[PDB]
Formats: C-alpha cells, structure tokens, sequence
C-alpha cells in the first residue's frame, strides 16, 4: 500500500 | 465538483500545468553497461518516474474526487500504459530512438527480446509524428489512459455513481479533444477522424504495457536487475 | 479499392451481411469445460477467417498482411463477439444457445470472465446497436496489428469512423452526442485488447498443461503471440 | 507453412 501512502501525503 | 465546470481551455491548462518533469538518469556512457545494469538505469527511472507520476494524477480534474480506493485501482491498471506514453511523446523529435532520458537515447540496437516492446514503442512513436500530434493532445490522452483503463473493472447503488462520474470526466476530456480539433481548423469529418485515429493508439498502449508487465514479471524471478519495493508492488497488482 | 469507393449504408450492409453464424456446442469437470470452449473457438475461428476476406479494404491486403492481422486480433475477435451476444443475458456467458454459462463455474477464468461481463454490462448500458457492433469488430480487425507491421488500412479505418458517425447522426444524436459515444465505444477496445492479452497468457498454460485438446490452428495462432 | 494461409487462400 505504498501506493496508497503516497496518495495522500 | 469542479472538473464538471470547467470549460475546454481551462481543461488544458490544467492538465499542461500538471505536467510531470522530464527526470535524468544516472548513466554513464564512460561506464561500460551489461544488459542487467542497462535494465537497471531504466527501472530505476521508472521507478523515480512514478512518483512524480501520483502527484501528477492528484491534479487530474476529477480524479481527486474519486475515493481513495478507486485511485489506487486506476493507478495500479495505468501505470505502465502511462509511462509508455510519456516515453513515446517525448521521443517524437528522435526517429528511430527512445528517449528514455535527456541524456538516454536509445536505438533499438542498443538488448534482450525486450526488442519487440521496444519496437513497438518506435512504431507508436512514428505514428504520433505522422499525426503530428500536439501537447495539448497528448496531456488529455493520457489523463483518458489514467482514468479508462481501470474503470471496466471498479456492486452497489452507491459505486454506481463513481464509475458514471468517471465517464462523465471522459465525456468532458473528449469535448476538450474535439474543440482543440475544432480551433486547428479541421473539418467535423476530420475532427470525428483524427479523434478516432487517437484513441485507437491507447489500444495499442494497453497491448505494449501487458507485454512489457509479462516481462517485469520474469525480471523478479530472475532476480538480477534491482527493482524497487514500490515497482514490485505496482507489478504484483498486475500479476493477482 | 472497392471499399472506400462504398457508401456508409452500403458499408453497414457489407459488414452485417458477412456476419458469421451462432455456432452450438457439442452436446462439469474443469477438463470437459475447456475441451468444449476451446472446441467451439476452433470452429468459430474458421467462420471468422471466412468473414475477414468479406471485410471492405481486407482483401486489398496481402496475403502475409492479412495473416499478420489475424493472427494479433483474433481472440479479441472471438470476444467481443462473445460479449456482443451475452448482452441480453446479465450475469451469464452465451458461449453457444446451448451453452449460457454461469460466473459460478475452473480457473485462469474467474478473472477474465467477470471482465467478459463487464464489458457485456457496458454494451447494455450503451444500448450497443446491431450496425455499432460490427463496425466495431471491423476496426479490431484492422487495427489491432496495424502498428506491427499502412496508409491504406488507416483510411478504411477512417472509412468505418465516418460509418460509426453516420449511424449516430442517423439515430438521431446531436453533434456532441457523436463524438462522445464515438470516444465510449473505442475505449473499450482497449479493455478488450487487454481482455485477450489475458486470455492468451491462460491459453499458453493450457498447453504447457497438455490436458486440453487443442487444435493445430488454435496452436498455430497461439504460437503467433510467442 | 501455416494453416491460416490454406484457408485464407481458399
Ligand atoms: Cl523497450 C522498453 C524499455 C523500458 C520499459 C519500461 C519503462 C518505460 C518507461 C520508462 Cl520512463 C522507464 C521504463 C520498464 Cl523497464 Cl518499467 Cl518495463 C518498457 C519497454
Ligand atoms: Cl481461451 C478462449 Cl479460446 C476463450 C473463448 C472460447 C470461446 C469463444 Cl467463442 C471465445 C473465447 C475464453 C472464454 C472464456 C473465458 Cl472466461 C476465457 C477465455
């Protein structure tokens, strides 16, 4: 999910 | 929301202003460079690439309405359509080379049955510069790629509406192709035509970008050149 | 070129004459269902090679153009000719009129089986019209292999885009109507491309299986993907 | 020497 980490960073 | 609202010129600005920066590689033409280390430069450019690639997509109209979940899905389905099409573009001025990089430009010579793919790549390429396909249309082709390629795969009432608000965006980027088309003096006949001709191309990207994760795949299990954690995590998305 | 030469309505007509037929089935464990579906692939593909040569602008082609053209669509061909006729049938597969399958029931499939559906809910959803649909099976054709290889295959291709606009002007949809539904449609041959990729990979693994029966042509075109 | 060119010629 580091994918979805980025997406709100 | 806002991407419903904004008119075709906005639309481009937008998207041009979202532009991701051509990044560098770390090759060395000094530096002797084996077919593992080769593949190495350019999947760490990819890797490096996609990063810049999800801040990009943030800022495509629509996409930040979507859920956080839905997001990740699109992304995880696009990612190799859109780094392919970013490497076509930008090797339009360059007949017969991919420039993977300012200071990368390959020829097809230059290696290991990636050739087909790498082919391909020309010939898409070629096409674009035959087109003559210009920026702002190249930014809303690659914003249908990031937002059709993952759709037709995500239940309720409520998803319902998330995947009609993504096609309604597709509507909108589709106006906005055909008013550019409209402005450069082309004929209804010709815009119908050449908007046809682009969206055909995204076919052909779909085709390059499962050959090319077919043989990520084999680069794990071979388990020579380095890949980063998120690339094997954007591969194994792709391989369930 | 006798196919550029064609009107729309003749184009419309050409196509949907040159329709193959609905092929049944020859009437389950995972090894009767595959020998079945790959059975009636094989028989559908030898209508579908038939159908080619009907295609305005195909026979103008080479021989070794044509075999190029082939050998990269035709599974993409076989699909959305399955999706096209699954339509009025939600949830399931209309493999044959004898054979309407479940998503219930062998694996590899799963997977592109619901994407079969999804692309058969999309049609539905688009109320995909019968002179849609073939124009549409057309450009696959055309299309698909066109960037491995010219000029004339890219204008039979904007033959059947005026052909496309000509029944959306003709059902009676306005000027941004057109465009849109032209965008939808084409879009979803990229899904479909992406559909028979997968499909592919499972059918190389179903003969490095060796369990299923394949025939010599069904190989032959598979060999063409390696 | 293919089976897709016997039956394309006929
Ligand atoms: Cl010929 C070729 C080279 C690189 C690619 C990729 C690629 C595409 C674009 C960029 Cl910027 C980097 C790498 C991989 Cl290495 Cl991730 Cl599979 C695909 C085909
Ligand atoms: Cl592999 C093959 Cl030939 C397939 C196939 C068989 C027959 C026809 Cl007409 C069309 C397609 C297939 C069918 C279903 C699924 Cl879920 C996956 C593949």
């Amino acid at each position: 999910k580091i994918l979805h980490r980025l997406l709100q960073d | 929301s806002l991407a419903l609202s904004l008119t075709a010129d906005q639309m481009v600005s937008a998207l041009l202003d979202a532009e991701p920066p051509i990044l560098y590689s770390e090759y060395d033409p000094t530096r002797p460079f084996s077919e593992a280390s080769m593949m190495g430069l350019l999947t760490n450019l990819a890797d490096r690439e996609l990063v810049h690639m999800i801040n990009w997509a943030k800022r495509v109209p629509g996409f930040v309405d979507l859920t956080l979940h839905d997001q990740v899905h699109l992304l995880e389905c696009a990612w190799l359509e859109i780094l392919m099409i970013g490497l076509v573009w930008r090797s339009m001025e360059h007949p017969g080379k991919l420039l993977f990089a300012p200071n990368l430009l390959l020829d097809r010579n230059q290696v290991e049955g990636m050739v087909e793919i790498f082919d391909m790549l020309l010939a898409t390429s070629s096409r674009f510069r035959m087109m003559n396909l210009q920026g702002e249309e190249f930014v809303c082709l690659k914003s249908i790629i990031l937002l059709n390629s993952g759709v037709y795969t995500f239940s309720t009432l409520k998803s319902l509406e998330e995947k009609d608000h993504i096609h309604r965006v597709l509507d909108k980027i589709t106006d906005t192709l055909i008013h550019l088309m409209a402005k450069a003096g082309l004929t209804l006949q010709q815009q119908h035509q050449r908007l046809a001709q682009l969206l055909l191309i995204l076919s052909h990207i779909r085709h390059m970008s499962n050959k090319g994760m077919e043989h990520l795949y084999s680069m794990k299990c071979k388990n020579v050149v380095p890949l980063s954690d998120l690339l094997l995590e954007m591969l194994d998305a792709h391989r369930l």
